[PDB]
């Protein structure tokens, strides 16, 4: 009847895709930023980033050479596949930090005073 | 509430009038009247911003494109069998059955509803558009991109 | 038996139903051009948009307004592409058709 | 009381339009080392009134090859839209008042295009499309400028709006380039110098022509009041006179653009600048 | 020049007098110098409650 | 937290980079864009989730992009793929409407853009008719969605209004008697868009149907209409484009029989075999393989089309849908006659295949020769495979 | 002519503004009557089920 | 419009309220906040004034019949009209953003929206479609 | 999708949530079988939405009021 007095300055904390899970692993950080996601990324993620970049460079060099434009095509294709891999790796690291994936390696490295 | 109900009922008259006339110019004039009147009808429901969007997009932008296309492409052929051929009685029967008698209405079994004015909040709309329906917002952007690229590719050279 | 709000609501719904069927049928029934067919398609979109906004006010719900914005976007994009195609076809076929934009003749 | 308030608004609008068109003649004359109208009444103060009365007893030319209804409707539509926009300036309390006036001014295109369709002139059809293209092209920069303005308009309760009474009463020093773009956009909307190449009222005589010019000058006054509200810290008589003097001053000293030249200006300069300023102001406003 | 001064003075005087008269008329209609302020749903609810309770106070006054 | 949405950000960033790369390549006057096509295929792979149907659509669209050459056509196909992918994940009528409308606009623009020669105006005409017919079906969808939204107060797809939404879905599959837009499209629009139109949207819409749709009604009269009209029309139409349009209506009637009796495993098997045959049909340069398409679209036993028809017949007989099954068997007996007409036209004739002169020598022999090996897939089809 | 067309439009608008509310009123009256019949039938069924249901 | 229910009148009983509402003066600080009703009256009054301007020279002016007095004395517009349509829709989308006190994820979503806009615009710039030579 | 237009949620959102909670807590292997056991909450949600039964009661009172004035016009 009488509505609630609106709070104009407070926006709801909501991401448009909702995970509908509770985490099944210990929670190190419920909300990591990009620095937190990169600084706790595993070596296999960097390996697949470098593999995607190398495959992109080689394939872009092959396809860009038919129109005599091989070097910029190789550089662009390398960056394109590499950023795809980097987004994948950062998401994987953030999910391990939030507790939705296994983080036994991450719990023994991200809590220097809460090690044991 | 005579004038408000009359303004509501005028929209159906203008909807029939768009197709009834033989002049394409007069059809567009009827459509412009209909969209202005509907923008005033939407503001009976409490919507201030969305009625202005209706006006600004449909009358301000799209009807200008309609009038340019009509004025560039229509040499007068209203005598040239637009009057001499008439209309379709089967289509008029379908319109009467479905829109006057309304044998399949949208309310279904219900026949009476209480109209209720709202109170539009643009803070709620901004929160919804940019937090809760953000994927739909981006896909609307992609549709507009399709429109821009596709028009510029289909422009007659 | 019924109140002024009920007259207002039933009048709105009857109006939008007749609007929808007018836009669907009438320009085809009167044997009009493709330009007028696109205008009548805009009448159909307007009827649906008014229904969504009425329901959004009726339920105190946001989904009708989202649908209203989306309907305006899609309808304008489709109409612009259709008018461009109409102009292209008219310039391609006017040398032998004269009444080229009328396929209901 | 609403009818009384509207008529009491309508009286100084028309009186001011007559005095604007006289003041344009006389200021344009003073820049050119002459006098301008002085004979017609003392200090020339009756010249717009005798122009109006001369057009009143002038023969109305109704061409018997046009559609009479649209021909009559075009200057009526222009005049009605100008008066309604003034009412929206002064007799409204709406939340999105600037959006209302932008919507009204987007409707003003119809008088030009109805005049172009109605009259059976070869180059009226040619010039109406050019004038509509100019107005249509600069409306987008006006809208993006309104987007930049509305990022900082908040009332006392905390709600963001475009209500004119909630605008601050100090000049907006942070938006000087956007103010300059707004003023050149006003010049482009009113088809003044340097965008006066497109005319569309070549077949109109007597009071239809008079309605066209009253609508044009009233729209100029509307845009002047809007610019003074948005950038100059309020609506006032002195600000209206100063901005009108500035527009006549620019008309005295500059030549006009070609059609493709102001099209390239509006689609490659003003629109990207207003959008970039909107992005910068949105970054600031967080 | 001196010939351009009277029209420019008259424009200012016309707008000053017209805005003064319009202000007095709308002040007589609304009886408060904040009628043109932005109002949200809470403020609209407050004004409508005030109007109806004023009518009720008038109705109860003509009974004693 | 937005960390669960990196694939969406990757989609948008990839589109932003691809437009700029396509602009830079065109400023050099490159008359071929194989590098742009490879980047488009990489973007297609990078945005697709790890489900069977999603990757089936992804691999199909990667194969389809080899028949398109301009930058704008590649952009339109990518933005149609976004609608095709996200319709399979749509759980409302909001996203359903937007995905369908994006697909319709992309198809209309591509039909306008790619026509050449004397057939340009015919293609533009058929695109205009398709757009007008699509607009009113979209209006019907919006109108009955508004009715459902008012009645239920929510976004659940239940009640009597789902019958009209079902009719919207049947329009999008070219189901008779709402079939004539596809018949108009087949007669004028070029072969690459005909290949695109017969494979990808049917997969997308049937996956939405399998994933998130229930109705309390039947589609049996449209099964009868599609099967009888398609068979008799393909028997009676001498132009080959109309033959294949009507035979497509017959096939969608069989797929609707698979939907109506439940059992979506037979639906998916027949649809996959049909899509591979379509990939062979529209890329043929040697006309002797046109006979293999004929024997594998007639349901003749050792080839894979027999298996795709025969699990549909088996599941229909399992739940005792006798009358629709009898009509399907009669129309199968009729379909053999015009597939034999195809065999008479293109197998019992002298062989002539023109060589290439401006390079690109018989450029899609790999895909056509790979898809002809649908004579070796039947060993895997007989097992419990598609369930 | 212009005066004939303006008069015809004014006549059509006034006739539509007076005639259609009678159509809407008749439709709403029919719905009220059918609803009251449904209420009475439901009350009759409830009395019957109370009579033989204990 | 007048209120038709006791709940719409804040449960005030009597007949004085019904007549007082039906014969009320328009007030932005009474029952008619944010009302847009003066816009309709302004249209009616200005249409009356311009009709009086149209009709009056048919009475008080000379007139002479002559057959010569009643006689006459590109695709870039398609580009402009369609581009203006799309850009006006985009600005209408951006307006609910500017009317909110937006948080940072709203800002980045809006910038993704604007980026898609300006990417299509920059493609049409680079292909020479905003050079109005024809 | 259940967000309010001027409020946080819609006016009948909690009735819908009651119905969906009932549907969640049943164990029948079909939705059509589960719906037969939550019909009271679906009825209360529909009554929140359209108020058909309150309107029916008011119509019945109006029929009796119109009956007690035509058949009964008793003067003092
Ligand atoms: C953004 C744009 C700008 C607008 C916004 C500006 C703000 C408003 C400013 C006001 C405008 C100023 C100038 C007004 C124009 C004056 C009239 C004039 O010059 O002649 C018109 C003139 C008539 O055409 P014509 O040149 O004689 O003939 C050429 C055609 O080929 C001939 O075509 P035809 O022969 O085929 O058409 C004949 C038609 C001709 O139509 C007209 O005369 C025009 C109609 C609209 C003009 C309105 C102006 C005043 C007319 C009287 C209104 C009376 C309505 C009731 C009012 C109460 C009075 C009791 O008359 C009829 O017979 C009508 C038949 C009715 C429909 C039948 C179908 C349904 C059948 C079902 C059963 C029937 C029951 O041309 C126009 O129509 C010009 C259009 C521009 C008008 C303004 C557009 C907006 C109107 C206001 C907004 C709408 C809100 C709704 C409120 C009420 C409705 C209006
Ligand atoms: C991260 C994601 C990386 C990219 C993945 C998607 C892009 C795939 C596009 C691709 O393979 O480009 C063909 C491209 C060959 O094109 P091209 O030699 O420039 O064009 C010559 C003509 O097309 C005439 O030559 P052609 O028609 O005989 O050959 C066309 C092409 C492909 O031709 C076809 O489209 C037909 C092949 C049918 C097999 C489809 C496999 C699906 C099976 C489903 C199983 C589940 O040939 C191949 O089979 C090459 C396959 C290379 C590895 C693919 C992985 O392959 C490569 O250069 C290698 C791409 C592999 C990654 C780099
Ligand atoms: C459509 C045809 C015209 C319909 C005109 C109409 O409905 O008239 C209105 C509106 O028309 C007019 O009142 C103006 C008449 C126009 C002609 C005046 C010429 C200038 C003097 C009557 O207004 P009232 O009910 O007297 O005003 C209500 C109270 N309040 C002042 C607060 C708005
Ligand atoms: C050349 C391309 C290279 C790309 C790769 C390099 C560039 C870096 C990538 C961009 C940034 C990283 C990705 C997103 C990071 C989100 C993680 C996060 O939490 O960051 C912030 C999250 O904020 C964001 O920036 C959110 C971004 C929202 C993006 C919305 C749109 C998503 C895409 C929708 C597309 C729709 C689908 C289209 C098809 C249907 C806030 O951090 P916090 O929570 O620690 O800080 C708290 C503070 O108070 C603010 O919250
Ligand atoms: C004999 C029967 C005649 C039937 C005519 C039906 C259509 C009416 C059209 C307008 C008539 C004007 C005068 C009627 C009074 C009026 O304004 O009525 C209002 C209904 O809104 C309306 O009527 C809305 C229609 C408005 C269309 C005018 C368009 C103007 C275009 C200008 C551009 C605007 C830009 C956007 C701001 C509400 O009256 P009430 O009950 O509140 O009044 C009294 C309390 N004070
Ligand atoms: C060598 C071919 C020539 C080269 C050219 C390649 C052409 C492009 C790629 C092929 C395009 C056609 C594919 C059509 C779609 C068929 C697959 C749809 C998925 C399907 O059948 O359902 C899944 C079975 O998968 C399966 O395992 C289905 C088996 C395969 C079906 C196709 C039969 C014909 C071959 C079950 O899904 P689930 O139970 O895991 O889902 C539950 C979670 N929602
Ligand atoms: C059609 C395809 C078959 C072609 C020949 C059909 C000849 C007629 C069937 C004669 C069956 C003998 C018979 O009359 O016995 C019936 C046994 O019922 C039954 O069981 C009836 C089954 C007969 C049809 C079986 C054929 C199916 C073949 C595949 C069809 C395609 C898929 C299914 C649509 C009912 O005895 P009565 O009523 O005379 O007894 C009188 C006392 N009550
Ligand atoms: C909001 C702010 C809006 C800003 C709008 C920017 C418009 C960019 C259009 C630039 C097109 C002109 C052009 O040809 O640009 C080329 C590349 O520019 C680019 O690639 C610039 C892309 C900027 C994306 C933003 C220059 O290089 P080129 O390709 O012509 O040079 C080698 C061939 N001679
Ligand atoms: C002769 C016919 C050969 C066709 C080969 C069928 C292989 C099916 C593999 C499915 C699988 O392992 O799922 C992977 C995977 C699901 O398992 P996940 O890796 O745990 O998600 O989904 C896919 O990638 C499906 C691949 C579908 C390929 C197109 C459909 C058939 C053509
Ligand atoms: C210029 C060209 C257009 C730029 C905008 C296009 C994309 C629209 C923005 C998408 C933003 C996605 C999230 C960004 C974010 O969280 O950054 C905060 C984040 C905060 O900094 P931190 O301290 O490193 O977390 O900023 C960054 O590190 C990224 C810098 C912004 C780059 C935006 C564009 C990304 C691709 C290039
Ligand atoms: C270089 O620029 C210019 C032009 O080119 C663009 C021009 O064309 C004109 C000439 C055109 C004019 C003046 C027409 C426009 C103005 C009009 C009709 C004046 C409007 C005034 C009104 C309505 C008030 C006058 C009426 C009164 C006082 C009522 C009288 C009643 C009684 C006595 C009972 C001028 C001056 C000009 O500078």
């Amino acid at each position: 009847t009488w509505p609630e007095p609106p709070n104009y300055y407070e926006a709801p904390k909501h991401g448009f895709k909702v995970t509908l899970e509770n985490p099944t692993f210990p929670i190190i950080n419920p909300d990591p930023n990009i620095t937190d996601a990169v600084t706790n990324m595993r070596s296999e993620n960097w390996g697949v980033v470098a593999g995607l970049a190398g495959l992109g460079y080689v394939a872009g060099y092959y396809f860009g050479a038919k129109v005599h434009w091989a070097k910029p095509t190789a550089l662009f294709t390398s960056i394109f596949l590499g950023k795809s891999g980097l987004l994948w790796g950062m998401s994987d690291s953030a999910h391990r930090l939030m507790g939705f994936k296994e983080n036994s390696k991450e719990v023994a490295a991200n809590l220097p005073h809460v090690m044991q | 509430m005579f004038f408000e109900n009359s303004a509501i009922l005028l929209c159906a008259l203008l909807s029939i009038a768009v197709g009834y006339t033989k002049s394409p110019f007069m059809s567009l004039m009827y459509s412009v009247m209909l969209f202005i009147n509907s923008s005033f009808v939407l503001m009976m429901l409490g919507f201030e911003f969305l009625a202005l969007v209706n006006l600004l997009v449909y009358v301000g932008a799209l009807a200008v494109l309609f009038l340019f296309v009509i004025m560039l492409l229509e040499i007068p052929a209203t005598e040239l069998r637009a009057y001499s051929r008439g209309w379709s009685t089967l289509g008029i029967f379908v319109f009467i059955i479905n829109g006057v008698f309304q044998i399949t209405p949208s309310m279904g079994p219900r026949g009476i509803i209480t109209g209720l004015p709202g109170a539009e909040s643009i803070t709620n709309l901004g929160h919804a558009l940019y937090l809760y329906f953000a994927d739909l917002l981006i896909l609307n952007s992609l549709v507009l991109t399709v429109a821009l690229f596709g028009r510029f590719a289909i422009a007659p050279v | 038996y019924y109140t002024e709000g009920e007259i207002f609501g039933t009048t709105f719904m009857y109006t939008t139903n007749m609007m929808f069927w007018a836009g669907i049928v009438g320009a085809v029934a009167f044997r009009r051009n493709l330009i007028i067919l696109l205008l009548s398609a805009e009448t159909v979109m307007l009827a649906c948009n008014m229904n969504f906004l009425f329901t959004a006010a009726y339920l105190n719900d946001i989904t009708g307004a989202i649908m209203s914005i989306t309907i305006t976007t899609i309808a304008a994009c489709e109409t612009a592409i259709g008018l461009a195609l109409c102009v292209a076809y008219f310039h391609m076929r006017s040398a032998t058709d004269v009444e080229a934009l009328n396929m209901l003749k | 009381m609403i009818v009384a308030s509207i008529l009491i608004l309508i009286v100084p609008v028309l009186l001011s339009v007559a005095m604007f068109t006289l003041a344009e003649r006389t200021v344009m004359a003073s820049m050119q080392r002459r006098f301008g109208p002085q004979v017609s009444g003392i200090s020339g103060l009756l010249q717009p009134f005798w122009d109006g009365l001369k057009l009143g007893v002038k023969e109305p030319v109704l061409p018997d090859s046009s559609s009479a209804g649209a021909f009559a409707a075009s200057p009526m539509i222009s005049f009605v839209l100008s008066q309604v926009a003034w009412v929206g300036i002064c007799i409204s309390d709406a939340s999105f008042q600037g959006l209302v006036i932008m919507a009204i001014s987007s409707l003003a295109v119809y008088g030009v295009m109805l005049a172009g369709w109605a009259s059976n002139s070869k180059y009226a059809f040619l010039g109406c499309l050019r004038s509509v293209a100019l107005m249509v092209s600069y409306e987008l920069s006006l809208g993006a400028a309104l987007l930049s303005i509305g990022l900082f308009v908040t009332d006392g309760t905390g709600m963001k709006c475009l209500n004119f009474a909630e605008m601050p009463t100090t000049p907006q020093y942070a938006m000087l380039p956007l103010c300059l773009i707004f003023l050149v956009c006003i010049l482009a909307e009113t088809k003044r110098d340097p965008f006066d190449l497109p005319g569309y009222n070549v077949e109109y005589s007597s009071l239809g022509f008079a309605l066209f010019f009253i609508a044009e000058y009233a729209n100029m006054a509307v845009m002047s009041a809007i610019a003074s509200i948005y950038f100059l810290g309020g609506f006032s008589a002195l600000k209206i006179t100063a901005l009108f003097f500035a527009f006549v001053w620019t008309r005295g000293t500059l030549p006009r653009y070609r059609y493709d030249q102001f099209m390239r200006l509006g689609w490659k300069a003003f629109l990207p600048l207003t959008l970039a300023f909107f992005a910068l102001h949105a970054s600031v406003a967080i | 020049g001196w010939n351009a001064l009277p029209s420019l003075v008259i424009i200012t005087g016309i707008w000053t007098a017209g805005l003064f008269a319009l202000d007095k008329v709308q002040m007589f209609r609304e009886n408060k110098p904040a009628w043109a302020n932005n109002k949200d749903g809470w403020q609209k609810a407050l004004y409508r409650r005030d109007w109806y309770l004023q009518r009720e106070e008038e109705t109860l006054a003509m009974a004693k | 937290a937005a960390a669960a949405a990196m694939i969406e950000l990757d989609l948008c960033f990839g589109l932003l980079l691809l437009i700029l790369f396509g602009l830079l390549s065109l400023r050099n006057g490159h008359v071929s864009l194989a590098h742009i096509r490879f980047i488009c295929q990489c973007w297609l792979v990078m945005i697709t989730p790890l489900e069977v149907q999603d990757f089936a659509l992804c691999i199909l669209t990667v194969v389809l992009l080899q028949s398109f050459h301009s930058f704008e056509a590649l952009l339109f196909l990518l933005l149609a793929y976004i609608g095709q992918l996200y319709m399979m994940h749509s759980c409302n009528l909001v996203s359903f409407y937007v995905c369908l409308e994006a697909q319709t606009l992309c198809v209309v623009v591509l039909c306008g853009l790619l026509a050449r020669g004397a057939s340009t105006s015919f293609s533009v005409e058929a695109a205009l008719k398709f757009l007008l017919l699509s607009a009113m079906v979209s209006g019907m969808a919006l109108f009955w969605f508004s009715a459902m939204y008012q009645r239920t107060g929510s976004l659940d797809m239940v009640g009597q209004e789902t019958f009209w939404i079902l009719l919207v879905m049947l329009f999008k599959l070219g189901v008779a008697p709402m079939h004539m837009w596809s018949v108009d499209l087949y007669g004028s629009i070029p072969k690459s868009l005909l290949l695109y139109l017969s494979t990808a949207p049917k997969l997308s819409l049937f996956t939405f149907w399998a994933s998130s749709w229930h109705h309390d009604f039947s589609v049996g009269v449209f099964i009868l209409f599609s099967m009888f009209i398609g068979s008799i029309g393909a028997y009676g139409q001498p132009a080959l484009r109309s033959l294949f349009a009507y035979s497509t209506i017959n096939e969608i009637g069989l797929l609707l029989l698979a939907v109506e009796t439940a059992g979506f495993h037979t639906l998916y098997q027949h649809l996959g075999i049909y899509i591979i045959t379509q990939l062979l049909l529209w890329n043929l340069t040697d006309k002797r393989l046109f006979a293999l398409c004929a024997v594998s679209l007639a349901g003749l036993p050792p080839f894979a089309g027999f298996f795709g028809k025969a699990w549909i017949f088996w599941h229909a007989m399992s739940v005792q849908a006798f009358s629709l099954l009898a009509a399907a068997l009669f129309c199968t007996l009729l379909s053999l006659v015009y597939y034999l007409r195809v065999i008479r036209l293109f197998w019992t004739a002298p062989v002539h295949t023109a060589a290439s002169f401006t390079g690109a020598p018989n450029q899609t022999t790999l895909t056509s020769a790979c898809a002809v090996a649908l004579a070796f897939a039947p060993v895997m089809l007989v097992k419990p495979f598609v369930i | 002519g212009l005066i004939r067309n303006i008069a015809t439009f004014a006549t059509a608008v006034v006739g539509w503004s007076v005639g259609i509310p009678f159509v809407v009123q008749a439709r709403m009256n029919g719905y009220v009557e059918r609803n009251l019949a449904t209420y009475d039938a439901a009350q009759r069924q409830k009395a019957e089920e109370a009579a033989i249901g204990g | 419009y007048n209120a038709w229910s006791p709940a719409q009148r804040y449960f005030v009983e009597g007949d004085h309220v019904v007549t007082a509402e039906a014969s009320r003066t328009f007030q932005f600080t009474g029952l008619d906040s944010g009302s847009f009703y003066p816009y309709v009256i302004a249209t009616v009054i200005a249409t009356a004034i311009s009709t009086v301007f149209i009709v009056a020279p048919l009475v008080i002016a000379p007139s002479r019949v002559d057959l010569d007095k009643s006689s006459a004395y590109s695709v870039s517009f398609y580009l402009v009209s369609i581009m203006y349509l799309l850009f006006d829709i985009e600005i209408a989308y951006l307006f609910p953003y500017a009317m909110t006190h937006a948080s940072l994820p709203m800002y980045w979503t809006m910038n993704l929206f604007l980026a898609i806009l300006v990417a299509g615009f920059a493609y049409e710039w680079g292909m020479g479609a905003l050079e109005w030579r024809e | 999708a259940g967000m309010g237009l001027s409020t946080g949620t819609a006016r009948c959102y909690d009735w819908y949530m009651d119905y969906l909670k009932c549907m969640d807590e049943r164990k029948e292997p079909m939705i059509a079988l589960r719906r037969e056991h939550c019909l009271e909450w679906l009825e209360d949600y529909n009554e929140c939405l359209h108020r058909e039964k309150e309107r029916t009661r008011r119509q019945v009172i109006e029929r009796e009021r119109r009956a007690q004035l035509a058949g009964g016009s008793k003067p003092a």
